[PDB]
């Protein structure tokens, strides 16, 4: 009998592919998302700014009527 | 028999050049590298606790 170490029954395949799935989407979608979220933030910032303008005018009314 | 690298050209389709320019302006594959490194962050570390777990050897 012989007791070397051959490949017992053959070994299966071994990959060597450059498998890069390319996660993400196209860049035009990235520009669309960026400009959309940016403009969303601009509109919300505009609304909050003019609300605080209203309250700032009310504080001006306080300092005007409080003075004499 | 040979298999040599880096023989192409950057494309002239507007979609391909704006995808490459989006990679340039938008730090994209840098963030993908961060994602790969965090994927190795959430593994369990293969350190052996030395004076209690000694290393493997041969006969």
């Amino acid at each position: 009998v012989k007791q070397d170490m051959p490949p017992v029954g053959g070994y299966g395949p071994i990959d060597y592919k450059r498998n890069l799935p390319r996660r993400g989407l196209s860049g035009y979608s990235m520009f669309a998302v960026g400009i959309g979220a940016l403009l969303f933030g601009y509109w919300s910032m505009m609304r909050w700014n003019r609300e605080r303008r209203r309250l700032q005018i009310e504080d001006f009314e306080a300092r005007i009527a409080l003075m004499p | 028999t040979y298999k040599y690298v880096n023989l192409r050209e950057p494309s002239m389709d507007m979609k391909s050049v704006t995808d490459r320019a989006a990679q340039t302006l938008l730090w994209t594959e840098l963030i993908r590298g961060l994602g790969m490194t965090l994927s190795y962050l959430f593994r369990e570390p293969a350190t052996i606790n030395y004076p209690f777990e000694k290393g493997p050897l041969s006969p």
